[PDB]
């Protein structure tokens, strides 16, 4: 999982 | 302030050539001269702006039977068929020419491009 | 010995969610309490363990309505279907438990794993 | 367009  | 999953896209795409496999959830068979091809339309439709027009029809979004142009090689069109569920595409001497106009046919684009680099690159 | 286009899973999801947002192909409606969502079965299922077992099975396959469990938060299903067809989840501290809830249910198991390590922290 |  990210920051998009 | 979403957080995104890298690797979901991918794993969609995985899931439905799996479901594509085991003939599973399939609506649509395409004809490519004696060879048939069974395929989710939803996928079609985002891959190929050939099958974008023909499922946005309001009679023929309905058929469960396409037929290509009898001009299109049924191995370009596999190799795009398996292009559109994998992100892989099968490019090679012997078939780069097939490809290429089958690409520009269904309408794919990026497909089309480096289609013309390779063969401007021999 | 293919190539690959990088960008391909990502471009066929958005395009997915396109036909979704203007109601193209969509093929059941997934009720939620008083709450209706209309969707792609092949997307549910490659997203989710529960809808890839209700669709595989030989009577609902054909169902055009599927009822969820009276306990789903139509809130959390929101979030949850979003996710499927963009690949962001919507977590906050307002909804992280339906959000988590919801996913245990659907079997998404990715978003069980960010939900459990969020709550954790906090 | 890369080499997987
Ligand atoms: O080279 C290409 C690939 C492609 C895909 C699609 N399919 C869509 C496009 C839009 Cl805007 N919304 C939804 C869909 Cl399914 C249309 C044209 C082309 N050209
Ligand atoms: O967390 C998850 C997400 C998920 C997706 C699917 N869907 C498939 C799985 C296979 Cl092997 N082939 C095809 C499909 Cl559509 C099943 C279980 C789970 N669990
Ligand atoms: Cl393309
Ligand atoms: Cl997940």
């Amino acid at each position: 999982w990210v920051i998009p | 302030s979403c957080i995104q999953f890298t690797r979901h896209a991918s794993d969609v795409l995985l899931n439905l050539n799996r479901l594509r496999s085991r003939d599973i959830l399939t609506d649509v068979v395409i004809v490519v001269s004696r060879e048939q091809f069974r395929a989710h339309k939803t996928v079609l439709m985002a891959c190929s702006g050939l099958f974008y027009s023909i499922f946005t029809d309001q009679l023929k979004c309905n058929l469960s039977v396409i037929n290509l142009d009898p001009e299109i090689n049924p191995e370009g069109f596999c190799i795009l068929l398996d292009f559109m569920y994998t992100s892989r595409l099968n490019l090679r001497e012997g078939n780069i020419m097939a490809v290429m106009a089958t690409a520009m046919y269904l309408q794919m684009e990026h497909v089309v491009d480096t289609c013309r680099k390779f063969i401007k690159a021999s």
